[PDB]
């Protein structure tokens, strides 16, 4: 792992973001609008899918 | 002299002639320089600035 | 770090981040006043003498 | 700077800079991706972390 972390910044492509990573990004108020496409995910507070 | 196709227009040094010379003009003058397009507004409503 | 939205300015739209659309400070278009070495980032701008 | 070896493994200690200055492949992939030079995570740590 630690010799080939650079061969996996050679590929010089991006990567997706994690659903919970994007959840992040809306502020209190408009996490519970039609707007946070993550709400489909937000089943229960103790697990995350 | 070319003030209209400038970046910086006339109002910038109206503030920055008589801004107090703390840290906060400086601030505000990035502030300032922030940009007036589609994708700059959603950005700023989505953090509700 | 005040200029860029840190927790929005998480992608790109066009080759650039997207904090390049929110303040002009980020994007490669505006100059500043002074230069001593040219920028890296020229694909629209030219430079004229 | 010659025998150091970056690794960045987890949300904490996967500074964008630092790993950028010690090896060229993570340079070359910061200035791909500007966006990707951010301190709140978001910086893909390799596919193995």
């Amino acid at each position: 792992a630690a010799r080939r972390i650079p061969h996996f910044y050679r590929v010089r492509r991006e990567v997706p973001r994690t659903v919970n990573e994007m959840k992040q990004d809306f502020v209190v108020t408009d996490f519970y609008k039609v707007g946070n496409i993550t709400l489909y995910t937000e089943l229960h507070p103790f697990f995350d899918f | 002299a070319h003030e209209y196709h400038n970046w910086l227009r006339s109002p910038f040094s109206r503030y920055s002639a008589t801004c107090p010379n703390v840290l906060h003009s400086v601030m505000t003058l990035a502030a300032m320089l922030y940009k007036i397009s589609p994708v700059s507004l959603v950005l700023q409503t989505k953090a509700h600035i | 770090r005040i200029s860029a939205l840190p927790g929005l300015n998480n992608g790109q739209l066009a080759e650039e981040p997207l904090s390049a659309y929110v303040n002009a400070l980020h994007d490669h278009r505006l100059w500043p006043p002074f230069v001593t070495h040219l920028p890296r980032n020229m694909e629209g701008v030219q430079v004229v003498a | 700077i010659e025998y150091s070896l970056p690794v960045p493994f987890h949300r904490f200690y996967s500074n964008p800079t630092i790993c950028a200055a010690l090896s060229d492949d993570i340079k070359r992939y910061v200035t791909e991706f500007p966006h990707y030079h951010r301190h709140d995570g978001g910086f893909p740590l390799p596919t193995a972390f």
